């Protein structure tokens, strides 16, 4: 739910 | 003579009769009425109050995990959710599969009602915490309910106005993300990513539908809800079918048609396949998880054996019969009379006005922020509310008119503190509820107040026909 | 043969008699109904408008008090209330007592509607401050009534939409404080230190309840409220008890029964201790003052004989019977039927939609400054409204596209506009007014038309039964 | 003995015989009550929604007109309404005046879906800019109507909650403008020069009224509108007139009777004076114009024959008709019975509650501008989407904590983002349409049931009466 | 509708 | 109401  | 006796007497007699029959039959067919009227004497019981996050999951818990060793479980659970290619890949780079594939994680990421209410008030008393039932809710994950009737018995309002109602200073705990990292917008959700509180103002001891019924409120802005209380009753058998019941659930709730829909939902959602959904209420059915669980997950991600290829299609099986059931179900009210369930025999529902203002001003922010330190903050020197009270604190300390910089301190101040703060107050605009009641349209008494004027004499006149017949 | 006629008529007879028994027992207890109708041709009268500001007092009135040396009173009673210790501390330091304690001064330090009200436009008909008549509140100082029934007789709506409704562009007069400044956060006020308009729409000629009955209104935004008329309209005896009367208060009120329940609290409140609460409607009584005056607060603060320790508790014992008095009123509803009062027999309510939506774009806002200015500012150089001006007017005369600095000093001017100024549409939505009124449930023609077939005919019977009973 | 027979009897007669005159009396007076029921299991028809920029004009096509060469009938335009003098100058110093008296590039002024709906998602499948049809509003150019019950026949909705709704990611568009310009704010014009949507939530298949049934809706917020269905039933002739036909105007719409009102204003403003309102719906009648066209402003600005002066007045006769009939129309509803027309028999109308907040959050503000790029933006590098992407982009892709220009750099995203963007769902709060159902209050039946008890014997003893009279 |  |  959450990319770097 | 007495043929055209006979014939008048018989004509009379058939219409009196059929008017008789009229009468029975139109009571037979049980209509009901509704009649609204404003009682303005009777108490009114204050509802409750369900407050959420609307962003489920607190970035200040995410990055205190990364900084520790006990973020890998989450750490994995991305680098798989992004190594892998799954079908509703919406679904599963959002936050409600990470709340189903590995719960415990994801109700340490959440937030509390500690860090999320910062002040509480009812009725001119203080409250805290404590006088808030929590509860989860997948895309909404904690869920705090005030005046939940379980901790006391029921709540009631003897005042209106904002004075004598809920006010919650709520922080929603905006906090800046890790330096590296951007959330993934779910754009199949049409209600998250966003900022601010998901309030439910429901019937007392009814179970809250954040997503359905709840209404959003935006920080920086003290919202105020005022509410005109609706009462509507319903006629039992023989006229209806209300029951004075309760769900079941997880917990006890008071029956609302909606609720019992929504739970009758989740059970043939259970049949069908053999999972349960995270947007419908929770029942904990052994040994029924969640749809959208893939089991070992752990096992696919930590590639032991080379048959997990890149970018490789997963199956999630169950995830696309939740999907399937669910869009039946949604997309066809067939099912609605199946599970049945009736409405309750009295409810209660609220007509709210919610009106937002520019809070708090910049003249009593320090003021405040004294005070939330005052009482709830002894820790985490790198927080908003710190932050925010240094520049508030020097510019009121300074050891005219405010300088370019003092203008600056000031407006970086008012910036963190209306990013991150909201004021709620939620009150009764008046005490006089609005009764709608159901009641027989032809009623008993009215049917004896229509018959018995003819019946007394025309039995009598039946009686006199009988002996001129037969004897 | 004559007996079985004598028993069937004596059987019809009774049967007969009692149903009309039943039936004038029915009109006896006079119900009534409420009949819902949308009449879509009945003249609409266009609300009563309340605006008051939700910062009651103006900082720039304070900083020109301290450049000059008349505001020795509030540097007294600022230097009193924080020296000595006082019962609800919280309430002493709030601005109500100091309107309290000392009245003048909070009437010069208050907000005036010159510079409060900056464009008014009804009915598409350009209105000014004449319009509205002022009056005060506690803790909302100045209250502005447009359409108060007082200047004309009423005002009436023939046309919809917000093009034809109450148009004000308000600024609210947010001024930074000064520079060593900051206000105390009053946490057991659940409505004050919010930046807006606190706007009461209200029926015309019934006295406004800024706290109760008001919603507030961020600047800002232009915010829409569109109005649905509702006309309640009652019966008076034998059905009910209303009554076509008027409220006194301090000025003759439209009767509404949550007006005269805050006046008949008043009154009780003003019996039971000596005092008057300004939270409620002013009644001005002689020789009453209000609840939390110190009398001697100058003379305990001049500390000419030291017998008044540093810090010393200060007793305040009409403020603490007040607050008994509150707090037993406001949670015990029991004293509505004391002072009694009534519904008035004809009331109009009004569902409003709040709307809001981001006014003014950074286009026409220089616009709108420079029409500000030419109609309403001579002087004050140092006034948001100037230093915003200046920005937008070297933007649109420099003498492509925005600089960096053009960009920044376009943000500045907008966000000091947006922190000052907003819209504020009032309309109906509809000129259907929905009229609930209510009717004899059992109206006495309708008790003639059950009764009169039975009755004409029966009366003749009795008359046959005693000519053949003693004759 | 007969003569006190024929006395009662006689009596008797009368008072039955008033009694059913009273009663038939009663009937021929066709009275309606009407009733409201809550029906829970009836499909609730979704409304229709038409979306409107606030912001007419689009500041980034006037823009590229300046810098190309096509802008010249607006660069003549406004050096024409600014070098004359005209009545009504706040009219023609508006853009309705500029839509009206050069049509073609007021439209390609206008704003295009394209550019305004950046992202649409109904019943949790995506739809596009097909769904909507454009239609054209003075004051509110362009007004795109989903479910406008053209393209398909009708959409209904089985489910509530915001999920199962119309949800609209919205960018206004709210271009900065030329370096050296700024608008007129149009002071007579209480709703535009706001940034924002204006929604219409109306019956399917009825013409949208933005400027008087529009609700604002602000940039960068997320705003939630809960529809409640009310379904409002009349009843023809001969208890009332309502009739299901169909209005004209432009386009056939479903028959509502603010809509009809509105198109019977037109064509009485067409008939008094011979041109047409902009602000009234639209009617496309040869050889009609607009009010306020001059028809050789074009003419009068190019100078070629001196006689125009410069600040000279320029007649507008049109122009001031059609103020005079629009304000007898306004302040007088007389005109509501001579072009009659009726309230639509079925009637579907929406209690809405508009919930707004925070959106989006600035973690997931990247996800998002890459997709919203990603589908609709190949082009126009000077764009904030574009400017806004770049600094999110090399927040996430640095190649802690944020830094101050981190810091800075997220907050001038955060601002172009939330002036620009916002999302809207529109939603059916719950499936129990609320239907007020006009009925017979005296029915037919219920005559029937009243009389037939007396009359079947009564007309016996009248020819009882005959009989005994003449033979 | 728009002074520079 | 206010310090300093
Ligand atoms: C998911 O985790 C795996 C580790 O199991 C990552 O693969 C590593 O990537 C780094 C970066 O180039 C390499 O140096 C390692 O050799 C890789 N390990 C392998 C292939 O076993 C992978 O990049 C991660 N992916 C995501 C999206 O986080
Ligand atoms: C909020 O919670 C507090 C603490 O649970 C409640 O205070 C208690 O109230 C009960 C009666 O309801 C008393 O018997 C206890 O002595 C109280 N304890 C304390 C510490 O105050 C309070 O009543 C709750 N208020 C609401 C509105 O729910
Ligand atoms: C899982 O592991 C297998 C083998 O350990 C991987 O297969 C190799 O992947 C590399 C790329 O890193 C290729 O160069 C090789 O040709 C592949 N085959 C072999 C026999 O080594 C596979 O890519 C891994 N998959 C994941 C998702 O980690
Ligand atoms: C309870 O009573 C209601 C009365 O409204 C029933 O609702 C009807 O159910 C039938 C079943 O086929 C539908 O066809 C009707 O449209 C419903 N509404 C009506 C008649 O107004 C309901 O079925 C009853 N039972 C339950 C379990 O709710
Ligand atoms: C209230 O006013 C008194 C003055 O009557 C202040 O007392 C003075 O404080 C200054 C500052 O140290 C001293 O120099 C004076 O000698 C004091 N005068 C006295 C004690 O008579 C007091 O500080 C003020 N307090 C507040 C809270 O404003
Ligand atoms: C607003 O106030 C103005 C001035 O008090 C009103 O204008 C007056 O209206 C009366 C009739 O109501 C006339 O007899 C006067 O000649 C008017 N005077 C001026 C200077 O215009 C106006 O009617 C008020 N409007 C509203 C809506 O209350
Ligand atoms: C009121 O005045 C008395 C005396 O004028 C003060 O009492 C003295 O306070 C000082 C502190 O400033 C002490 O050092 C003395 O010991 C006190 N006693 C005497 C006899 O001087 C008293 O503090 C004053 N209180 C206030 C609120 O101003
Ligand atoms: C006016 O009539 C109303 C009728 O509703 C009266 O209201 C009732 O008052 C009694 C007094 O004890 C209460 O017990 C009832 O609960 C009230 N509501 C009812 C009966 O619906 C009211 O008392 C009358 N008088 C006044 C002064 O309002
Ligand atoms: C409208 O356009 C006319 C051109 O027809 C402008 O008049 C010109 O103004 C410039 C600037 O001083 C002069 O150099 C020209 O000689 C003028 N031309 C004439 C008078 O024919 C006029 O200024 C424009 N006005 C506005 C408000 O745009
Ligand atoms: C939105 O518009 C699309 C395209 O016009 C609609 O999709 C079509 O729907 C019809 C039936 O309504 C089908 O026969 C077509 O095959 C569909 N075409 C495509 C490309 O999908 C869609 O139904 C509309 N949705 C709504 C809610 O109006
Ligand atoms: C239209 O044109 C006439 C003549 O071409 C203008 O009249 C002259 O205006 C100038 C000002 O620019 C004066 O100095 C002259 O005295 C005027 N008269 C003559 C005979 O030249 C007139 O001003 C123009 N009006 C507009 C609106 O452009
Ligand atoms: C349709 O029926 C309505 C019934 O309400 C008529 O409305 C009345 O019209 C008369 C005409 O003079 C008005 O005086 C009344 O005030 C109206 N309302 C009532 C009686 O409640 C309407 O005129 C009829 N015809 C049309 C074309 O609407
Ligand atoms: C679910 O699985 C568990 C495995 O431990 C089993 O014991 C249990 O019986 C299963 N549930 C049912 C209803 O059989
Ligand atoms: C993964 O596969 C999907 C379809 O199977 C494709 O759309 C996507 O581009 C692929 N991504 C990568 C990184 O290979
Ligand atoms: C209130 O006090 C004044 C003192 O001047 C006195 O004259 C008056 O009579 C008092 N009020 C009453 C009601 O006696
Ligand atoms: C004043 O006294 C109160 C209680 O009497 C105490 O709580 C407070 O801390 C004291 N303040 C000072 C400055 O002495
Ligand atoms: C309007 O003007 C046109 C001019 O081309 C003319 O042909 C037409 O007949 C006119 N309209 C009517 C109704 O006569
Ligand atoms: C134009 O004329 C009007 C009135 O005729 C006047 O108010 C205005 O000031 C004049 N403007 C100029 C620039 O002459």
């Amino acid at each position: 739910f959450m990319r770097f | 003579r007495k043929v055209i006796w006979a014939l008048m007497v018989i004509i009379g007699f058939t219409a009196a009769t059929l008017q008789l029959s009229l009468l029975v039959r139109k009571y037979l067919q049980f209509q009901v009425v509704e009649l609204s009227e404003i009682k303005d004497s009777m108490p009114v019981e204050y509802p409750s109050v369900t407050i959420c996050n609307i962003e489920p999951i607190s970035l200040r818990k995410i990055r205190k995990a990364y900084n520790k060793n006990e973020s890998q479980n989450l750490k994995d659970w991305l680098n798989f959710t992004q190594t892998f290619h799954f079908k509703d890949m919406s679904f599963m780079n959002s936050i409600r599969a990470f709340y189903e594939n590995l719960g415990s994680d994801a109700k340490k990421i959440s937030h509390d009602l500690r860090d999320l209410l910062i002040h509480c008030r009812f009725n001119r008393e203080e409250c805290t915490t404590e006088n808030f039932t929590s509860s989860f809710d997948g895309n909404y994950f904690n869920c705090f309910t005030f005046n939940g009737g379980q901790l006391r018995d029921q709540l009631q309002m003897h005042a209106t106005g904002p004075e004598n109602g809920l006010s919650l200073i709520i922080s929603i705990e905006k906090d800046e993300p890790l330096p590296g990292t951007y959330g993934v917008y779910n754009f199949e959700n049409n209600i998250l990513h966003s900022a601010g509180v998901r309030v439910v103002v429901h019937a007392p001891g009814s179970m809250p539908s954040p997503v359905d019924h709840g209404f959003d409120i935006p920080p920086g802005y003290s919202s105020s809800v005022g509410l005109k209380a609706l009462l509507h009753t319903r006629l039992s058998e023989p006229y209806g079918n209300c029951t004075e019941d309760s769900l079941e659930g997880i917990q006890t709730y008071r029956n609302t048609f909606f609720a019992c829909l929504q739970l009758c939902k989740q059970r043939r959602l259970i049949r069908e396949c053999k999972c349960k959904s995270s947007a419908l209420p929770d029942l904990s059915v052994e040994n029924i998880t969640f749809c959208g669980v893939i089991p070992d997950w752990k096992d696919i991600r930590r590639n032991v054996t080379g048959e997990y290829k890149m970018n490789q299609t997963i199956p999630t099986i169950s995830l696309a019969c939740e999907a399937r059931v669910q869009k039946q179900l949604n997309n066809d009210r067939s099912y609605e009379t199946e599970c049945g369930c009736y409405q309750p025999c009295s409810e209660t529902s609220y007509l709210k006005s919610v009106s937002l203002s520019y809070w708090p001003l910049e003249f009593y922010q320090l003021s405040a922020l004294e005070r939330f330190f005052s009482q709830k903050n002894p820790t985490d020197q790198q927080h908003f509310m710190k932050i925010a009270q240094d520049f508030l604190s020097r510019l009121a300390h300074p050891q005219t008119s405010y300088s370019l910089s003092e203008k600056e301190m000031a407006k970086e101040a008012s910036d963190l503190i209306r990013q991150n703060l909201l004021r709620l107050n939620i009150y009764l605009e008046d005490l006089s509820v609005v009764e709608y009641r159901q009641l027989p349209a032809y009623g008993l008494a009215d049917l004896f107040a229509d018959i018995g004027g003819t019946l007394g004499l025309w039995m009598g006149i039946s009686v006199l026909t009988i002996m001129e017949l037969m004897e």
